[PDB]
C-alpha cells in the first residue's frame, strides 16, 4: 500500500485512418495506482469537448484502467493526442496519435 | 458456448482523511459493464436491457439496498479503525466478488480485496483469508470482521448461492449480445526497428467479437514464431483491437502475409499479404 504506478498510455483508432473518413479516436490509461486521474483528447492541443470515458475499473493486479474515446475524422494536417495527468506525473504528459 | 462466463462486482473505495472517503462501483460480464453504481442515489444502473438477468425486481432491489448499506458501512467502520489499524491517509481499498462457470459446468466463487494496490485478503471456503502481502494488518482485520453479525453468513450466500444463478441467468438473458459474433477488420503498416537493415511489420485486427483471436505472420503456411502480440485493447461498444508485430530484416519481408482466425469468420481467414517497395 506504498508505491504509486505511473499510468500506460495507448492512443489508437478504430477503424484504419483515412483522411476524411469519419472515425474514433482511442485512449487507454492503464496499468495506474491510486485511481485519481484526469484525462483529455487533444485536437491540435486544443481540449475536445465531447469525449466519453468508461467508469473506473482494474485488472488482475489491481492496476487501474479507463477507456476515452470520441468521434473523429483524421486529416492530413490535423494532430490528435491523449493528456493525462496522475499524481505520478510532474506536468501532464501528452502521447499523440500516429497512425503508422 | 461462447462470450463471457463470469460476473463480478467490483469496488473502489478512496479514502482522503478521517472524515472523508467515497467509493465507486460496478458490475461486469468478463471485461464488459453492465451495472454501474450511482453513488448519487445509492442503486445500480442497469447498461444493458437484459442486465437484471432472471432477478425479479424485488430481488434486485434487495441486493441494491445490501450493496448500498455495505457500502456506507464499510467507509464508517474503516474510519473507526483506522487508528487501531494504524493507517495513514490517503489510502484506497479494491474488492472484488463474483463467480465463473467452468467447463464442464462448476461454478466457482471467488471475493478479492486489497489494500494499496497490493493483495489483502480474500474468502476461501466461507471464511476470511489474509494474504501475506496484508501483513498483520490483514490477519487483525480477519479477526475484526468475524465479530460482525451477519456478515459472513451474507457474503457467503452471495458467493455460493445468488452468485450462480444469477450468473446462470444473466448469460442466458443477455445471449443475443454475449453470444454475438462480430467479424474483425485487418491492415497492415510498417516502421522502424533499431537492427541495421531490419524493419517491423505490424497486423492490425480491430472490432472483433467474441475477444478470443488468432493472429499471425506467416510465410505460406508456416507460422513465422518471431511474431509478437500487442496488448488487447478495448473499443468501445463490446470490441477490441490488437496488433501483432514482425521483426524482419529488409530483404527479408517480401513472401511474409498476416492470417486472422476468428469465431466469426466462419472458416475464411482474413489473409493480408505485404508488398514490397511502398506496394501498401
Ligand atoms: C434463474 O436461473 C437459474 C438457472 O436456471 C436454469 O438456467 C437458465 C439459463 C434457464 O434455462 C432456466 O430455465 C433454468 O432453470 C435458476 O436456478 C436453478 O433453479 C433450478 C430450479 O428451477 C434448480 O434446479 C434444482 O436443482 C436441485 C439440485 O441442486 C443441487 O444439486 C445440483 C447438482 O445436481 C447443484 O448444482 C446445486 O447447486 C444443488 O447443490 C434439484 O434437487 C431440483 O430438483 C427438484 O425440482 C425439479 C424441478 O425443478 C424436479 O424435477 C425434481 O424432481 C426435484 O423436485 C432442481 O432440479 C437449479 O439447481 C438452479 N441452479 C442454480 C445454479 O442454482 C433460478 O431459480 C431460482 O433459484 C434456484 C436455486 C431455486 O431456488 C429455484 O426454485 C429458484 O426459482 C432462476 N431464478 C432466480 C430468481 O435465480
Ligand atoms: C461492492 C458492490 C458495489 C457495486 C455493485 C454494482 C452493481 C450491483 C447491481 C445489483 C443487481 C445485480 C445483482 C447481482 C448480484 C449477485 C451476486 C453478487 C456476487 C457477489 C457478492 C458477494 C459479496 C459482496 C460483498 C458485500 C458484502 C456485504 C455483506 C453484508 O452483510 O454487509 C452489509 C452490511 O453493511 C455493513 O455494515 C458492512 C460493514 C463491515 C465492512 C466489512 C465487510 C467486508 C466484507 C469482506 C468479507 C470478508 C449488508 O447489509 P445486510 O445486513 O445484509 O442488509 C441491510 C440491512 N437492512 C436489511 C436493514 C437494510
Ligand atoms: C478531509 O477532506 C475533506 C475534503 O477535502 C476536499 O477533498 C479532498 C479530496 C481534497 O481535494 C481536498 O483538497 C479538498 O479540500 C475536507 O472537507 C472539505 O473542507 C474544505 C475546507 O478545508 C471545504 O472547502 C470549503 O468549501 C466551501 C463550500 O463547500 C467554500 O465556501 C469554502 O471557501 C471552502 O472552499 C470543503 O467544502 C470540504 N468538503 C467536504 C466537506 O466535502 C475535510 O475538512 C473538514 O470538513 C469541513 C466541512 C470543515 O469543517 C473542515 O474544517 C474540516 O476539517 C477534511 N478533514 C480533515 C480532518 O482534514
Ligand atoms: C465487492 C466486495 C469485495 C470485498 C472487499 C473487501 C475489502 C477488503 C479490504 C480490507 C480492508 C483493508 C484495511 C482495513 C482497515 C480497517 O478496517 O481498519
Ligand atoms: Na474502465
Amino acid at each position: 500500500p506504498k508505491i504509486q504506478r505511473t499510468p500506460k498510455i495507448q492512443v489508437y483508432s478504430r477503424h484504419p485512418a483515412e483522411n476524411g473518413k469519419s472515425n474514433f479516436l482511442n485512449c487507454y490509461v492503464s496499468g495506474f495506482h491510486p485511481s485519481d486521474i484526469e484525462v483529455d483528447l487533444l485536437k491540435n492541443g486544443e481540449r475536445i469537448e465531447k469525449v466519453e470515458h468508461s467508469d473506473l475499473s482494474f485488472s488482475k493486479d489491481w492496476s487501474f484502467y479507463l477507456l476515452y474515446y470520441t468521434e473523429f475524422t483524421p486529416t492530413e494536417k490535423d494532430e490528435y493526442a491523449c493528456r493525462v495527468n496522475h499524481v505520478t506525473l510532474s506536468q501532464p504528459k501528452i502521447v499523440k496519435w500516429d497512425r503508422d | 458456448f461462447q462470450g463471457p462466463t463470469s460476473f463480478h462486482v467490483i469496488q473502489t473505495s478512496s479514502f482522503t482523511n478521517s472524515t472523508w472517503a467515497q467509493t465507486q462501483g460496478s458490475g461486469w460480464l468478463d471485461d464488459l459493464q453492465i451495472h454501474g453504481w450511482d453513488s448519487d442515489s445509492g442503486t445500480a444502473i442497469f447498461l444493458k436491457p437484459w442486465s437484471k438477468g432472471n432477478f425479479s425486481d424485488k430481488e434486485v432491489a434487495e441486493l441494491e439496498e445490501i450493496f448500498r448499506v455495505y457500502i456506507f458501512g464499510f467507509a464508517r467502520e474503516v474510519q473507526d479503525f483506522a487508528g487501531d489499524f494504524q493507517m495513514k491517509y490517503p489510502f484506497e481499498i479494491q474488492g472484488i466478488a463474483g463467480c465463473e462457470l467452468h467447463s464442464g459446468g462448476a461454478i466457482v466463487s471467488f471475493l478479492r480485496g486489497a489494500l494499496g494496490g497490493l493483495d489483502f485478503l480474500s474468502v476461501k471456503n466461507a471464511s476470511c483469508v489474509p494474504s501475506p502481502e496484508g501483513g498483520s494488518r490483514a490477519q487483525k482485520f480477519c479477526a475484526l470482521i468475524i465479530q460482525y453479525q451477519g456478515i459472513m453468513e451474507t457474503v457467503r450466500i452471495l458467493l455460493y448461492e445468488t452468485c450462480p444463478r444469477y450468473l446462470l441467468g444473466v448469460l442466458n438473458a443477455g445471449k443475443a449480445d454475449l453470444q454475438r459474433q462480430v467479424k474483425p477488420e485487418a491492415w497492415l503498416s510498417s516502421g522502424p526497428s533499431p537492427g541495421p537493415g531490419r524493419l517491423q511489420l505490424v497486423c492490425h485486427v480491430s472490432g472483433f467479437y467474441p475477444k478470443p483471436v488468432w493472429v499471425m505472420w506467416m510465410r505460406g503456411e508456416q507460422e513465422q514464431q518471431g511474431t509478437q502480440l500487442g496488448d488487447i485493447l478495448p473499443n468501445a461498444n463490446w470490441t477490441w483491437y490488437l496488433r501483432a508485430t514482425l521483426d524482419v530484416a529488409d530483404g527479408e519481408a517480401a513472401g511474409l502475409s498476416c492470417r486472422v482466425k476468428h469465431s466469426s469468420l466462419e472458416g475464411q481467414d482474413i489473409i493480408l499479404y505485404w508488398r514490397g517497395s511502398g506496394l501498401n
